[PDB]
């Protein structure tokens, strides 16, 4: 059995709409997590019971190396609990805000393991449907780390539908955008607005309004950096095609047309799941308590039913 | 600098 006793709470990682983040460590082991905590009654009283345990169930049920994994997940009377593996690298978002571009081999290299773990979740049947670079966290090494998998579909194979509107506004694809059904190839799509900011800098598509940001979506045609390669633009154009049966990726293939396109050449798909190459780069962190790669924003802040009957858990490594 | 953006679901 796990308690909130069994841990020490270093400080703030972040802070999201129903909870926070925290840096952890376990009392008997001397090990560092990432916590997330959340307060049962905010999460009753606004109808997220469904999207907390799906993220439960789903990590309980995921294992790769490019996404975040669960140690222990425990509740107490008043609040749910996930100890994560904790990413020292802070987020993807934190590193292109700082830098602004990347060159488009270290955008290859980050491409690469979302799409090894897009590939893999869709292959466990689970559509994550929430790729953006708030989402795209570092490990210590520089691997990219998914988290957050409340918004996941599980039990959709092939070409089988969603019909929820959820995800987030800048990064929703056109077909999230008209009525009724659709399939996983939203999440090539938004693979593709982050390799779009990671290469060209900024969103693809942009208003502060969501109507308007809703129409450019639908209906403006994405811009490129003209000293961009032919092999980007072209990767761009395609993980950004608004129809999803047009877009790269939309097939019934799936992640294999993404692969398969002259942008990934140089990668060996085999090396990319068992972490063979170099990063381009390491979180340069002194110590296991380092938040260098976190807002001081949130860093800097203080210390304050069957419904919940596939939360718990503990992993076996 | 993008601002920071939050998911949805309805
Ligand atoms: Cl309640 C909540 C939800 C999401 C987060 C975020 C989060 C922070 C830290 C970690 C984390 C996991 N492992 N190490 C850090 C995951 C998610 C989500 C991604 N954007 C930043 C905040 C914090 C709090």
């Amino acid at each position: 059995k796990v308690t909130m006793n069994d841990f020490d709470y270093l400080k703030l990682l972040g802070k999201g709409t129903f909870g926070k983040v925290i840096l952890v460590r376990e009392k008997a082991t001397g090990r560092y997590y990432a916590m997330k905590i959340l307060r049962k009654e905010v999460i009753i009283a606004k109808d997220e019971v469904a999207h907390t345990v799906t993220e439960s169930r789903v990590l309980q049920n995921t294992r790769h190396p490019f996404l975040t994994a669960l140690k222990y997940a425990f509740q107490t009377h008043d609040r749910l609990c996930f100890v994560m593996e904790y990413a020292n690298g802070g987020e993807l978002f934190f590193h292109l805000s700082r830098e602004r571009v990347f060159t488009e081999e270290r955008a290859r290299f980050y491409g690469a393991e979302i799409v090894s773990a897009l590939e893999y979740l869709h292959s466990r049947d689970v559509v994550y449907r929430d790729i953006k670079l708030e989402n795209l966290m570092l490990d210590k090494d520089g691997h990219i780390k998914i988290t957050d998998f409340g918004l996941c579909k599980e039990g959709i194979s092939d070409g089988a539908t969603m019909k929820t509107f959820c995800g987030t506004p800048e990064y929703l694809a056109p077909e999230v955008l008209e009525d009724n059904d659709y399939g996983r190839a939203v999440d090539w799509w938004g693979l593709g607005v982050v390799m779009y900011e990671m290469m060209c800098g900024r969103l693809p598509f942009y208003n502060q309004d969501h109507e308007r940001l809703f129409e450019l979506i639908l209906m403006e045609e994405i811009r490129f950096p003209r000293t961009l390669s032919p092999e980007a633009k072209s990767l761009l154009a395609g993980l950004l095609k608004k129809d999803p049966k047009q877009r790269l990726g939309g097939g019934p293939s799936d992640a294999k047309e993404v692969m398969e396109h002259r942008f990934f050449l140089s990668i060996n798909w085999q090396d990319v799941v068992q972490k063979k190459l170099l990063p381009p780069f390491k979180p340069q962190v002194t110590s296991e308590v380092d938040t260098r790669y976190f807002d001081d924003e949130f860093t800097a802040q203080s210390i304050t039913q069957e419904m919940f009957e596939d939360f718990d858990y503990i992993a076996d490594w | 600098g993008r601002p920071r953006t939050t998911s949805f679901a309805e």
